């Protein structure tokens, strides 16, 4: 006689003319397993903010603590200490996106709290120790001696590698705040480079409290080139930066939301749901992935038939 | 086809054969396994290429660059659905009709050795021994041998 | 004992990787090609049809744009609606604010602060006639001073509903200075709208321009979405195109502006086309791209038939 | 060998006697209905559908963005026209071939089930001992019994 | 399956077609390819290398890298399009080869036992199965008998009782 | 005498591999991956491309002095990094969208509009023409005559029945003093006037970084004249201002090409940064970044078909 093989095999796969068949060994090819946890994308960490923005750590929000290298970004589905002062960030998106991925990265002062002496300024709206405070990282000038005059410093990039500089305006509730905090009536900020050439006003309209706040503040950014010179001037509306944070970029990602937390391990592909360790070429887990994954697909078994039918 | 079931008993391989005598061909076995293991290898591997992935960056006034990146997130969710279903659903056929060639074939291997020195009987076909199986198997048959014997007993 | 197949009087053909033009016993095709030619609803949700106007024609309250429709699914306007704006002018993020408004769950008009109120006096132009009459935006209220100064306006509206608001407002920039100072007193001028989210502040543009319908000064128009409990404040010296009416809105889901030269018709689809609609369980079609719902995927062909029988000879 | 088909066989899609007092097999062609019915509908079923809006609702500032959603529009139009066409052609093909494996598969059910007492006469056609239509139905059945007529045939041989 | 089976060799004397016979007669031995079953074969491997390339359907397209350093999630947004589609068409490609590949090398094994079959139909015991895919002939054939094999046209009853005597000599 | 069946077997060598079995020796065999190009830029169904040498589209749309007659082309080529974009640094407004549209361009021809003997003129270091400076050809330079700056106002009117694109420019010198030298009053303002634009330019004095000897900065400014419609200036006296303009017929799109490589006379159906491909195939593997009716890039080295039967020689 001759004939072929037949075991105990319980495993299923289908054909392209067959509803429900029965085969002796079967091989699955979607991956539907993942480890529930985040780790290392290419054997480096990723910068995790627990309830914190990009823009809220990148500025000097007190509710959020004081790394060099980071594959990917993760933040909260909404983080609860974005601008304790509320405001906008212009650009916020695109900046966020610039700092996905960054191989080096270093908060260097370059024009400290003491060089500004008009005098600084404070906010309830961001407690730091029980006490008013403001971002760590910029400081609010206001008029000093009842006067405001003119505001003229430049910083000037002398390092080997490329800095972001941060800065903004105040835009206050109505006309008597202003007078109050700055003493001109009409005030600008220009900030100049080789690349930037902007003037910014301040706004004075009525608006809701935000974080008991009715005012507001606009940040912007730049990034100066290594031997480039920023210079700033202001008729005082301005939030003048005092950190800023030397970059090297070789390589973009994307900001990952998920409420999981780190575990020490490393993987090729990330997914919000947990990190995965396949080969195979296709998986169901989530479509937001980060690195090298397999092909998202929607289905359930993707198996094939290694060996011949058994009945 | 003609060859029901299978046997529960054969754990050497694939294909096999049953001798009933008085006292697996791992050949069509082992060429098997190559070709079925190349081709889960090759629907894994041929499409290793991949590179970097990201997530979702727009915000709420960019809503509509925003449905531009789930018109193609869609689009590719469609696209390989749609392939690896019917590529699972495709070769697993091919692998079946592999597997009935297969069988036929190895009939036929052993059908064109043993001419008229047997009765075409369920795939199963003189006096014949342990070591006179070895030649069913090997492909080192030889009809001249047992010929007269099987010429007297079939007009018996 | 012969043993034969099938065959049968049949011309279909199909073609194969190897053969081509193959007589076969059974033919079936799996490309859609056909359509009813008129617009339907979607899963029984009806669209919002513009005959001659368009979204910014529609939303302000053009004298000739006319239809209180509490739902649809997607929006209809044809090719070059000649309903825009009567008075010639822009809307600052005028196809994001269409994108969003193509599938509206609820919608409702509501007067935030009447006419009475604003009495400034109204301001009315010809390029806005209703009925030869010279009329203006029924939605919004342009401010034009009263007597001898512009004293500024101060007004604003706290939502208390309990859907999310859609406000519109505009600034007029006058031909020349000397334009503004016989409307607005003031010659330097600003509009500013507070939110909680917004923060804007308006300064006219004087430019000498062309006559669009008549009109050599434009009109720029702006909006935003107030959250529920949330307050919009407006401080304005003049130039101000003021909100009349607002609208309360609920977001569910999201569509596209569809450009057809149809009308509606008392029918249901799952999937619409400028062309008209489909009803098919099919794989592929090769009607129209512009496609809006769950549809089979558009193809370039003209016949995709599998072959179902046995060749014939 | 089996030339131009039977068109007088509307019973189905696949015996044929000449004996001296067409009947399609019920089973072979129901077991092939099964199949091209599961083929078409497993092409069809597994296509995944989504709610999707196609506009052109970039302004004339924005054509990069649209020229952008166009190579993806055109991009996918590519892919699903050349896989549609050369899947049919590739299925078209295994289709007909599975109809000339189901007539050969039948061509040997009956070949082994009579061997030494019939002759292939090669258009899928055997001669036989005598056999009339209650013998046939065994032949269609599967039931066909060789050690009862396997004498007739050894005899008729040596003619 | 015949190429990897009985007919274990390709005859590489022969340069007519692709499938074809060899006689061994006394009057002479030599290689007659079958015309009418390659010509079908390659019509029918043509017809496929050319629908292979003739369903694809190009439609112009200018691929080029116009955003800015403030553009960089929709120049992220054209790269994943760009990698996506790159990865769909080589897969796909790849695999296309490999499946009709083997579609290819299988349907010159069919050929070749259709037609091994369509000898061994046509002269049943006028002669032996060898097994190398090669048939004695029970009688004698000389070289226009051997038009009827090729042709198709070769008459069984002819030489039946040649083969019936000479079968019986044992 | 005996009769024997067997298949065809040549000399090659020749693999091919199936989804089961890995390096098959095969009779023959057809490739189906392109890998071949020329090396050299070619034109587009005939159709020239407009190739920069050492310019970008900027420097050669406006009058750089270092930069270098086409009326057609179907795509444009930059090198990678091109040495004559601006001579005098600044930015230009919309830039992508403008070199989008200027991809492929059915009919360009330039037009004097307004001549310097109407418009006293400018020159700075910053853009050296032979030694001496000089400016950018195709726009002037305004500054003050007489040493008092008045205010200019000039209205072209497109007359040509093509589309016509305009350009200008706004200069932002470096500190209060600069500007009274060269435009007397200290506040300035530049309007442009169109059935679609309005706007109103207000420069920015801010200390700045040197470029090419140059802390001052001009950014320009487009639109598309309409074929009856008429554009207007009224400027304080900041005012960069076309003399030249662009008659343009716009029926096809392309991309901006990077490329070093310089031109041959030669035709293609797709062009590549390395050079064209002549291809009936299905796929390739040369670049990326393609124009043109192509095959689907791929990233392989093989896709060889099996025309012939399994050999073993
Ligand atoms: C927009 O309109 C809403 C409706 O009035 C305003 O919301 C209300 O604000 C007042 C004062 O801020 C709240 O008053 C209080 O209730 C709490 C208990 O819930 C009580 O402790 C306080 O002494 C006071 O009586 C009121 O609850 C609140 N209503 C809601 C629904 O939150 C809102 O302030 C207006 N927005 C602005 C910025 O004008
Ligand atoms: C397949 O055969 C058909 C006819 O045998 C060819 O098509 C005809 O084409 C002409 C020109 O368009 C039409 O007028 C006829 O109506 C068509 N007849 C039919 C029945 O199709 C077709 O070109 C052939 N295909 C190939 C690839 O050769
Ligand atoms: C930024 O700082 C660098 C360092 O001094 C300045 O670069 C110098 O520029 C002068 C004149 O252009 C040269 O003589 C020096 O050789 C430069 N030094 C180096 C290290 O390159 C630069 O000018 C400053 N930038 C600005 C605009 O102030
Ligand atoms: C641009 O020039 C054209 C040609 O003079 C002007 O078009 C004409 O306007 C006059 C008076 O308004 C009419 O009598 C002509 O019939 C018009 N010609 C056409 C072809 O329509 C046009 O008005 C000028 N444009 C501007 C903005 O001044
Ligand atoms: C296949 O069979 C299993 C049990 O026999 C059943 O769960 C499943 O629903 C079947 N599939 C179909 C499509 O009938
Ligand atoms: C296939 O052949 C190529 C060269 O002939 C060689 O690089 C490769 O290692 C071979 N593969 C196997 C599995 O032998």
């Amino acid at each position: 006689c001759i004939g072929y093989h037949a075991n105990n095999s319980t495993e299923q796969v289908d054909t392209i003319m067959e509803k429900n068949v029965t085969v002796t060994h079967a091989q699955d090819i979607l991956e539907k397993k993942h480890n529930g946890k985040l780790c290392d994308l290419d054997g480096v960490k990723p910068l995790i903010l627990r309830d914190c923005s990009v823009a809220g750590w990148l500025l000097g929000n007190p509710m959020c603590d004081e790394v060099p290298e980071w594959s990917y970004i993760v933040e909260k589905a909404n983080p609860v200490n974005d601008l304790c002062y509320p405001g906008d960030f212009n650009d916020y998106e695109e900046l966020k996106h610039l700092l996905s991925r960054i191989n080096h990265f270093e908060k260097i002062q370059i024009i400290p709290k003491s060089s500004w002496s008009a005098s600084l300024g404070v906010s309830s709206a961001c407690p730091y120790q029980g006490k008013s405070s403001f971002f760590r990282n910029v400081v609010w000038l206001i008029k000093k001696n009842s006067t405001a005059p003119t505001i003229k410093r430049s910083y000037n990039n002398t390092n080997q590698e490329d800095l972001l500089v941060l800065w903004g305006i105040h835009h206050p509730n109505d006309a008597a705040e202003q007078t109050k905090l700055y003493q001109n009536p009409t005030t600008y900020i220009s900030v100049g480079t080789s690349t930037l050439n902007q003037r910014l006003v301040p706004r004075i309209a009525t608006r809701s409290k935000v974080n008991g706040q009715s005012g507001r503040m606009e940040f912007f950014w730049t990034i100066l080139k290594p031997n480039d010179a920023i210079n700033f001037e202001s008729n005082g509306n301005f939030i003048a930066p005092e950190y800023a944070y030397k970059i090297v970029k070789k390589g973009d990602s994307t900001i990952m939301k998920s409420e999981l937390e780190y575990g020490n391990c490393n993987t090729k592909c990330q997914t919000p749901m947990g990190a995965i360790n396949s080969s195979m070429p296709f998986h169901n887990i989530h479509p937001l992935t980060i690195g090298e994954c397999p092909k998202y697909v929607k289905s359930n078994r993707l198996v094939l038939a290694t060996g011949l039918r058994n009945s | 086809g003609f060859i029901e079931g299978g046997w529960q008993g054969m754990v050497d391989g694939w294909y096999g054969y049953h001798h009933s005598n008085e006292q697996a061909d791992k050949e069509s076995t082992q060429k098997a396994i190559d070709g079925v293991t190349n081709k889960v290898n090759s629907i894994i591997d041929k499409m290793n290429t991949q590179f970097e992935a990201v997530g979702r960056e727009f915000n709420n006034l960019e809503r509509r660059i925003e449905n531009l990146n789930k018109k193609m997130e869609d689009g590719f969710l469609d696209v390989w659905t749609y392939n690896a279903e019917l590529l699972v659903l495709m070769e697993n056929e091919r692998t079946l009709d592999f597997h009935d060639s297969n069988v036929k074939n190895l009939y036929d291997k052993v059908r064109l050795q043993l001419r008229d020195n047997a009765k075409e009987l369920n795939g199963c076909f003189h006096k014949c021994d342990n070591e006179c199986m070895e030649s069913v198997r090997n492909g080192t048959y030889d009809y001249p041998q047992y010929s007269e014997e099987a010429r007297l007993k079939r007009e018996e």
